[PDB]
């Protein structure tokens, strides 16, 4: 015995997926040390990692 | 030497142009002479505080 299909029918399916993520800068010495220029020198005298 | 591109620069920078103190309005001198000069000092179990 074997069963074969007499009908048919079309349906619609729709699939999600993320492309991008929001692009971001930082200012170092803004976030660490803020306006002061005691703390900038200080930060010099310390180093580039950023 | 630069390469060719656009690149991301520090934050826009302000100096200060002026200077603000503000203190409250005292006009009398702390006594020094009561505190450091009295005739009488007491005992260091009974110590005393103003
Ligand atoms: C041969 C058969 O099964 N025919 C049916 C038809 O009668 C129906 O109108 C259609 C819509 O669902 O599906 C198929």
């Amino acid at each position: 015995t074997i069963a074969i299909p007499t009908n048919f029918s079309i349906s619609i399916t729709t699939e999600v997926m993320p492309v991008s993520m929001a692009k971001t800068s930082v200012d170092c010495n803004m976030y660490i040390c803020g306006d002061s220029t005691e703390c900038a020198n200080l930060l010099l005298q310390y180093g580039s990692f950023c | 030497e630069i390469d060719k591109g656009i690149y991301q620069t520090s934050n826009f920078r302000v100096v200060p142009s002026g200077d603000v103190v503000r203190f409250p309005n005292i006009t009398n001198l702390c006594p020094f002479g009561e505190v450091f000069n009295a005739t009488k000092f007491p005992s260091v179990y009974a110590w005393e505080r103003k």
